[PDB]
DNA sequence: TGTTTAGCTAAACA
DNA sequence: TGTTTAGCTAAACA
């Protein structure tokens, strides 16, 4: 599934505009590994509410987890610009493999 | 032991000179700047003139149009010169080429005029002391597809070798090349064109498979 | 505040999974030029519901109005390549705005 | 007219503003002008001064290339005239009007004049250029390390772009260095322009 | 048992 | 008067 550690979770909700209950639900599920239905039953919410709550935090996490100096972008582009964006991505994932394999080689 | 001062009023620019009026070396900045140095220090590179066969007493510039204009703007009556009556159009091209004064268009147009005389690329190359390949590259400019032409004239691309690369690409996949050019923000360079070709090859190969 | 011709509207709702009321609201606003508050007042909805209804249909339109080859792409890029991809999108949104006002002007 | 001078009585000026690796002094370059000189002769006579410290010999004011190409053609002599009032700035002017000087050559010439206690004002005057032209080339004398690498490996050659890059780097160095550290990144007026736009978009979302 | 997305509100904001 | 976006339901879906 999707699981986080408490520290990973901490970082995801930092400056996220979300209230108590979403945090409670997400920590329950992502961190403590509790099934979403438990919260649905106990807070009297639809299974869809709970799914949405988990999803907010999980997305937040993926956004903060992108290497610094990088960003997700999404767009609708001419074919030619499509190609370029794809070529950029490849060259970028290579440079991160060299950054990763380098940290790993030093420590 | 010297050149000789000639009155400017007895000197005329050659109207078949290979540089065109829109040459950047004929810009008001260019001429006013050379006027400035001429006023201060004098003309220290004397111009070459021939005697005007059809109009006694007057001269035609072989080389030195710019000094000649700059001399006027500086307010000079005369200009250092010497006479060389054995100076033809190729000599002019050569001297301008040696000074990197000719635009790609100017060179291509000079080559057009020689082709139009029934001369052969071989001998046009010889007469301006350049390679067959130099001539060929510039010949491409004499008959450019419409959009590539616009790009070249508006100066979006100036390097004759990139223009060559574009035309090859456009002969194979025109509508795509036109879309690429129809984007005002697209810089045209060896590298951007390279990416264009890579893109086209990615399409060709999903065209057959 | 922006409008669709009948035919542009019809193309936007073609195969769009939305109910009658959204269609009715959108037609009123984008085709008939009636203000959204009319519908809010008459159907007893918040101004935000009606704004959302209009927005669904308007989006649908922009999606169908893309030239061929355009396509959503997602990538993780160095920040400055992200900027360019965003600049590309803007310049493209402008060209589609000019394409729409021209179809409508031919009609 | 002008007068034919023996080549072996002519020496190049060692303070000429073009340096040995100037592209106009390349073997092709000389071979090409040699070729035209063999065929048609030198039709733009060179300027020399009399060598005060070595009677009967001459120093080139302008025409080094014709002079080399005259040798390559196998000539005894070369058309010339004497102008004994021809200084270093006159050389810079002549070379600038022929676009023969590299940005580095111009910067280094400006370095030498500053080192003599001349002021930008007067260096500008004496080569008939603007104070802004002097400033732009001064930037090249002390470039940040990575911008220097780019300039000397010839990734960027345009003095105005190099200036645009340095300005960017003075305000946001880390970012500018990351940009340059990408081997695929073309450096041009336009790419740099996009870089600046990007940086300005970030400063604002720093205050937002 | 969890995901998705039209459709709704609230309520700050433009 | 219209926009935005967390948060809720419903209900089709796997």
């Amino acid at each position: 599934k999707k699981r986080l550690t408490e520290s990973q979770f901490q970082e995801a909700i930092q400056g996220l505009e979300v209230g108590q209950q979403t945090i409670e639900i997400a920590r329950g599920v992502l961190v403590d590994g509790k099934p979403q239905a438990t919260f649905a039953t106990s807070l009297g919410l639809t299974r869809g509410a709970v799914s949405q709550a988990v999803h907010r935090v999980w997305a937040a996490f993926e956004d903060k987890n992108l290497p610094e100096g990088y960003a997700r972008v999404t767009a609708v582009l001419p074919e030619h610009q499509a190609y370029i964006v794809r070529k950029w991505e490849a060259d970028a994932k290579k440079k991160q493999e060299t950054k990763r394999k380098l940290a790993a080689a030093l420590e | 032991s010297g050149p000789i001062e000639l009155d400017l009023d007895l000197i005329d620019e050659d109207p078949h000179q290979p540089r065109t009026a829109d040459n950047p070396g004929f810009s008001p900045e260019s001429i006013a700047e050379i006027g400035a140095t001429i006023k201060e220090r004098g003309v220290k590179s004397p111009i070459s003139v021939r005697e005007n066969q059809e109009q006694p007493g007057r001269y035609i510039i072989n080389h030195g149009a710019r000094r000649y204009r700059g001399s006027k703007w500086a307010g000079k009556k005369s200009i250092p010169a010497f006479i060389d009556n054995d100076y033809n159009e190729a000599d002019q091209v050569i001297e301008n080429l040696q000074r990197n004064e000719l635009t790609p268009r100017e060179i291509a147009d000079f080559i057009g005029r020689e082709l139009a005389k029934g001369k052969k690329k071989g001998d046009i190359a010889k007469e301006i002391g350049k390679s067959p390949a130099f001539i060929t590259q510039h010949v491409t400019l004499l008959d450019l597809p419409e959009k590539i032409a616009d790009a070249f004239n508006t100066g979006r691309v100036r390097d004759v070798t990139v223009v060559n690369e574009l035309v090859t690409a456009f002969k194979k996949r025109p509508e795509e090349v036109e879309a690429w050019l129809d984007d005002d923000t697209q810089e045209i360079t060896r590298g951007t064109v390279k990416l264009l070709r890579e893109f086209l090859d990615e399409k060709k190969l999903a065209a057959a498979l």
